[PDB]
């Protein structure tokens, strides 16, 4: 089947310079014009560039032209995008994309964060019930991602066997610093009864830690 | 619009309009971005359905005005519509605002007390549950033995949940071990239109 799937992002300082790179399978891709596709964080879509199977090569976004450059390399069914001079403006999500006329197939999706700050790796606090009155029916166990820089952070329960009842709320930056908490509701048979993880990946520092739910004493 | 509350089963219509003429060479489309998604064509050409988006879609317009038409709305169907042209159209490719969708809204009902290892680094975080609630307004407010905090809450929401259309909120109050230990009970509170009276959970050290 058809797929894209974008790498490279993370954290930049303003200046510096990022390669995204996009792989793509299930179609004869030397056929499709593709596109970079972008989304500043809580902002609407905004073409950056094209680059289009003919004799030339690409069309650019003008506040991009002369610090972005799209290629493609079509034996390893690969697509670039050579960011350099970023600004605070560039931060955003990098949508790889391949178009018919028409962006038919869109990539997950790439963060590129554009910041002095420091990566911070995050502390994960197992969150257990501190109370015996939610017991039996449904129990909620939680997990609490503090302190970790730039987003974004992946957060699973059990691998990803807990899917259902799951609540992952969105970050909140305090002091160049993210936390986030996931809740889980399970039945009350289920936990303690079988273990409850939570998995938490924090890329950007490499950072990948699961922590066990256990009952307090 | 820029927002769109529409009740399952009820028609819903979004209008488009560009600033100049773009019925030429193709080229008006309209796409979906459902939560945590990447965003999805589902018309070109102004009415020219994709492969797998339902009949129950229809998009129509000419020259500067378009139309995207939901028959009948289902629970698959809520994120962020937008509207878009050719690249080589007119150059360069530009897209509409928001679908219309924009809102808040950020705790949790079920309190939790801080774990003994946070407790360790010198730090302490009270976390308050409130999940699956509707409609989307909410407000939470902490009391630590008896008194309102306004500093060091963060509050964050959910997109609404397309399993049963609901919100859910996380709220967590970050103190010093030392602030944590001076006080004795640890309030979460909310106000929501389905209670006249706030729902309350708490702790005592």
């Amino acid at each position: 089947e058809v797929q894209l799937q974008q790498s490279g992002p993370e954290l930049v300082k303003p200046g510096a310079s990022v390669k995204i790179s996009c792989k793509a399978s299930g179609y004869t891709f030397t056929d499709y014009y593709i596109n970079w596709m972008k989304q500043k964080p809580g902002q609407g879509l905004e073409w950056i560039g094209r680059i289009y199977p003919g004799y030339g090569n690409t069309k650019y976004n003008d506040k991009f032209k002369g610090k972005a450059t799209l290629t493609e390399d079509t034996s390893s069914n690969t697509a670039y995008m050579q960011l350099n001079s970023l600004t605070s403006e560039d931060t955003a999500v990098y949508f790889c994309a391949r178009s018919l006329t028409f962006f038919d197939v869109w990539g997950a999706g790439t963060t590129v964060t554009v910041s002095s700050a420091k990566t911070t790796p995050p502390s994960v606090y197992p969150l257990a019930p501190g109370s015996a009155a939610q017991t039996n029916s449904m129990v909620t166990l939680g997990c609490l991602v503090k302190g970790y820089f730039p987003e974004p952070v992946t957060v699973t329960w059990n691998s990803g066997s807990l899917s259902s009842g799951v609540h992952t709320f969105p970050a909140v930056l305090q002091s160049d610093l993210y936390t986030l908490s996931s809740s889980v509701t399970v039945p009350s048979s289920t936990w303690p009864s079988e273990t409850v993880t939570c998995n938490v990946a924090h890329p950007a520092s490499s950072t990948k830690v699961d922590k066990k739910i256990v009952p307090r004493d | 619009p820029h927002s769109a509350s529409g009740p399952p089963d009820q028609t819903v219509t979004i209008s488009c309009s560009g600033s100049s003429s773009n019925i030429e060479g193709n080229t008006v489309n309209w796409y979906q971005q459902f939560p945590g998604k990447a965003p999805q064509l589902l018309i070109y050409g102004k009415d020219q359905r994709p492969s797998g988006v339902p009949d129950r879609f229809s998009a129509s317009k000419s020259g500067t005005s378009a139309s995207l038409t939901i028959s009948g709305l289902q629970a698959e169907d809520e994120a962020d519509y937008y509207c878009a042209a050719w690249d080589d159209s007119l150059n360069g490719w530009v897209f509409g605002g928001g679908t219309k969708l924009t809102v808040l809204g950020a705790p949790t009902v079920s309190i939790f007390p801080p774990s003994s290892e946070q407790l360790t680094s010198g730090g302490a975080s009270v976390v308050c549950f409130l999940n699956n609630f509707y409609p989307k307004d909410i407000n939470v407010k902490w009391k630590i033995d008896g008194s309102e905090r306004q500093n060091g809450v963060l509050n964050s929401w959910t997109d609404q949940d397309s399993k049963d259309s609901t919100y859910s909120m996380s709220s967590t109050l970050t103190l010093t071990k030392d602030e944590y230990e001076r006080h004795n009970s640890y309030t979460c509170e909310a106000t929501h239109k389905t209670s006249t009276s706030p729902i309350v959970k708490s702790f005592n050290r």
